[PDB]
């Protein structure tokens, strides 16, 4: 069950006297109008809180008066309970008799708590408070006589606008029209162009770890999305960057250095390590920046294998990158530790020069007609996509206007000229008789078009909706513009 | 990051189970999902690993054949089957403090409830 | 498998080979206390997450050592290693030492 | 609550709760005696060209 | 960035013409010299 609290749950925000004075205040208010719970229970505590009647608990409880949580002790029942920067503010007033008329509830006590209270249940009527804009009305004594919510509808936005409660006849502007994106694309050149990683890790020759073999990768996107979701890979580990960004980032090169080891010498093709291979085959940095991928190759090296080669002696150890021995002999019978692994380490190098090897660019299909938020091949905007008419030259990817704001865009994928329209807005403005023969209004946005702004008379000044429009001219009275004018008969024409 | 299991459930002996594991919490250092298993009474016992980007699992060669592992992306879960004990069958993520991605000297870190399995 | 004393009243031992422990893998430690699942209390070969311990390899045997009998923490340990033989990758867990 | 001024007794009545008031652009009027409740109304102190 | 502009025209003569763009080249490379072969 709900009922409508047509003019109730209003307060004074503050201590403050203010005499024969409009006040326009921002605070949370119950709105005018709202549909309030009717009782005959636990409730939710949002903002704050509306409550009627004809104790409660928040754990701060107020008994019949005790109110412990910190102690304090001191017809229609209204109230009003809030609570901002740990005080808990009560606001009340009794009256005789929700009932029409309106009226301000002073405050009652503020009680520095410190506390969130997000529930509340009462030992009846519930509403519930929001930010809004209320313009207030004082008389001589101080006391709040009257009350509107600037955001309820169009003349209230209007009475606000004027700081009066009393509007004489015109067209007043009071608030702006705004055509929001509903959706969001990037677009971007479909991509063919992939790094030749076939020959780093589909390969069927490899050098040795002694000496191991490099490729230099450019001009491409490394595709980690195959590396990563591999059949067969039994380890892959990155240092200095996480596997599921790397499509993010572009660097200037990367290199793929690729040689095989045995199973449990894969352990030392990592920074920070020491052994066999670590110190006299293949130094691995310890500020190394890359990827490491390493596999069971078995079925495609080991022989019923005394080819590849690595050292038991070197002089001196071996620095970052350099390329007596010793055959590994690799047999089809071992156990996991003593078959071949297939090494791939791929170095990341990052300098000053122009980045040269990203991820893949992912794209999104093609919203027209609509507002969306927009990148196309990288240049941002925001705006309505239509099929343009005019014709680029083959090497133009987008075109200006005479103040220099991107006018059209070219469709990465297909080619298409795409011009980019604003998203309509512009000044609302409404259309109203005096308030002294009439409460009604028409409301006029301008620049746009009525189909797009959700009786009504599409103007060149814009949308007019709630006028009539009629055949019969007539002297002027509330102008529009465009010749058109607008007046009251019983409703409002146009 | 935080694995969520399945409750307790009762099987017939020579019968099938299926135990999900939820990696609810982030999901986004989580590369691979583990199973061990611990009878009453006794230590843990490896039993398998997927690699959730790839799909690929491993196994405890003593139950070979009666296993499987699957990962499902779409739903950030790993479900752990077992065809034909009343062990506890444990979910873990594997993780190490020197790399990202998986490895064999990664560590099982953030372990789930256990789902027992009883006949 | 690795070779764990069934408890200790200190240090709590883990002895394997050359296919696990000697073999440079990390031994990673847990303490599984009653009723839940077991929590990492090292990483590698000494790290810690946040949350009294230490350890170290030698040969083909490793170690945790637990110093200070702090309230009564009557957890299960346990080792864990890669081990690198069989037919395939497989992970061990140590017979339990119980604290 | 701060200011400077000349404090007289005001002839305004405020509500029980309240305890300063405020003109038109915002600016304290008066204030609320806090011993004695009696309203006093701050006027600002004489300046001008000369 | 070394960049090449390029237009073939029919037969330094009068008359004014634009360059299009041929290729854009992310070299990183500082070019002091050069010689035409
Ligand atoms: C209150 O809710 C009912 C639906 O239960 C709806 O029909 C009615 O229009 C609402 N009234 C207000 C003022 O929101
Ligand atoms: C609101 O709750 C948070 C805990 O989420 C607490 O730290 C904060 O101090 C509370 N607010 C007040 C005014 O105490
Ligand atoms: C203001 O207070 C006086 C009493 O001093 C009362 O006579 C008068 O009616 C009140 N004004 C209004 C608008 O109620
Ligand atoms: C290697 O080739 C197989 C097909 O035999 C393919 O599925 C796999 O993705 C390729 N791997 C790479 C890195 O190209
Ligand atoms: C986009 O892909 C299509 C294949 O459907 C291809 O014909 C077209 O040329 C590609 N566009 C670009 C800019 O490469
Ligand atoms: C304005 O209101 C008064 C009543 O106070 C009424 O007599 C007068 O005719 C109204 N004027 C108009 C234009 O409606
Ligand atoms: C409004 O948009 C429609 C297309 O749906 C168009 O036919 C009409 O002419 C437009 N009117 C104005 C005033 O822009
Ligand atoms: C105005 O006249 C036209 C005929 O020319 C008719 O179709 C239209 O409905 C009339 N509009 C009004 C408001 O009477
Ligand atoms: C100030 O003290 C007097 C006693 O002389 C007392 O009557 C009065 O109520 C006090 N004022 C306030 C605001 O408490
Ligand atoms: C220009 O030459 C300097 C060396 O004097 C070098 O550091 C700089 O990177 C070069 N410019 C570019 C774009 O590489």
């Amino acid at each position: 069950a709900y009922t409508n609290s047509f003019t109730r749950g209003v307060y004074y925000p503050d201590k403050v006297f203010r005499s024969s004075v409009l006040h326009s205040t921002q605070d949370l208010f119950l709105p005018f109008f709202s549909n309030v719970t009717w009782f005959h229970p636990v409730l939710p505590f949002n903002d704050g809180v509306y409550f009627a009647s004809t104790g409660w608990i928040f754990s701060l409880l107020i008994v019949n008066v005790v109110i412990k949580v910190f102690e304090y002790v001191s017809n229609l029942r209204e109230f009003v309970f809030k609570n901002i920067d740990g005080y808990f503010k009560i606001y009340s007033k009794h009256t005789p008799i929700l009932p029409q008329g309106f009226s301000a509830l002073e405050p009652l006590v503020d009680l520095p708590i410190g506390i969130n209270i997000t529930r509340f249940q009462t030992l009846y009527y519930v509403g519930y408070l929001q930010p809004r804009t209320f313009l207030l009305k004082y008389n001589e004594n101080g006391t709040i006589t009257d009350a509107v919510d600037c955001a309820l509808d169009p003349l209230s936005e209007t009475k606000c606008t004027l700081k009066s409660f009393t509007v004489e006849k015109g067209i007043y502007q009071t608030s702006n029209f705004r055509v929001q994106p509903t959706e969001s694309i990037v677009r971007f050149p479909n991509i063919t162009n992939l790094c030749p990683f076939g020959e780093v890790f589909n390969a069927t020759r490899f050098a040795s770890v002694y000496a191991w073999n490099r490729k230099r990768i450019s001009n491409c996107v490394a595709d980690y999305s195959v590396l990563y979701n591999s059949a067969s890979f039994s380890t892959f580990k990155c240092y200095g960057v996480s596997p599921t960004k790397l499509n993010d980032l572009c660097f200037t090169n990367v290199y793929a250095d690729s040689f095989v080891i045995r199973g449990d010498e894969v352990r030392q093709i990592a920074p920070g390590q020491t052994g066999k291979i670590a110190d006299y085959n293949y130094k691995l940095p310890d500020d190394f920046t890359g990827c490491v991928i390493a596999w069971n190759s078995n079925n495609l090296d080991s022989k019923v294998n005394y080819n590849y080669l690595y050292r038991l002696f070197r002089k001196s150890n071996l620095k970052p990158f350099e390329r007596p021995l010793q055959s590994y002999g690799f047999q089809p019978t071992n156990g996991v530790g003593y078959q071949p692994y297939r090494v791939v380490v791929l170095s990341f190098e990052l300098l000053h020069a122009p980045a040269t090897v990203c991820g893949p660019k992912k794209s999104t299909n093609l919203v027209k007609n609509k507002c969306v938020n927009f990148n196309f091949n990288g240049l941002t905007g925001t705006g309505v996509l239509t099929e343009s008419n005019k014709k680029f030259l083959p090497f133009q990817q987008f075109g200006r206007d005479i103040a220099d704001t991107t006018d059209a865009v070219r469709d990465p994928q297909t080619l298409e000229i795409l011009d980019i329209t604003p998203c309509s807005f512009g000044g609302v403005s409404v259309i109203t008789p005096g308030t002294n023969t009439s409460n009604q209004v028409a409301v006029l946005y301008q620049d746009v078009n009525c189909t797009e702004v959700p009786n009504v008379f599409q103007t060149r000044a814009g949308c007019l909706i709630g006028a009539e429009h009629v055949n019969n001219s007539y002297e002027c009275d509330i102008p529009i513009g465009a010749g058109i004018c607008a007046s009251y008969q019983q409703s409002i024409i146009a | 990051v935080q694995l969520v299991q399945s409750g307790a459930e009762v099987k017939k002996p020579g019968s099938s189970v299926k135990v999900s594991c939820k990696a609810s919490g982030g999901i986004f250092n989580t590369y691979t999902i583990s199973w061990v298993r611990q009878a009453p009474g006794q230590g843990l016992e490896w039993m398998g690993r997927i690699i959730l980007m790839s799909g690929m699992a491993n196994y405890a060669q003593k139950i070979q054949g009666r296993v499987t592992i699957t990962a499902d992306k779409s739903t950030s879960t790993a479900y752990m089957e077992l065809t034909s004990d009343t062990a506890v069958y444990y979910c873990a993520r594997g993780f190490n403090g020197n790399y990202y991605g998986w490895g064999d000297d990664d560590a099982f870190d953030i372990w789930g409830q256990g789902t027992l399995v009883t006949v | 498998v690795l070779t764990q004393p069934p408890s200790v009243s200190v240090t709590i031992s883990c002895t394997g080979s050359n296919s696990n422990i000697g073999a440079g893998y990390d031994v990673h430690w847990y303490q599984q206390l009653p009723g839940t699942a077991p929590k990492l209390l090292i990483c590698g070969n000494s790290n810690r997450p946040s949350g009294r311990f230490s350890g170290s390899k030698s040969g083909t045997s490793a170690s945790l050592a637990i110093t200070g009998l702090q309230a009564e923490d009557e957890a299960d340990y346990y080792c864990q290693s890669y081990d690198s033989s069989l037919s395939g990758p497989n992970w061990v867990f140590g017979g339990g030492t119980k604290l």
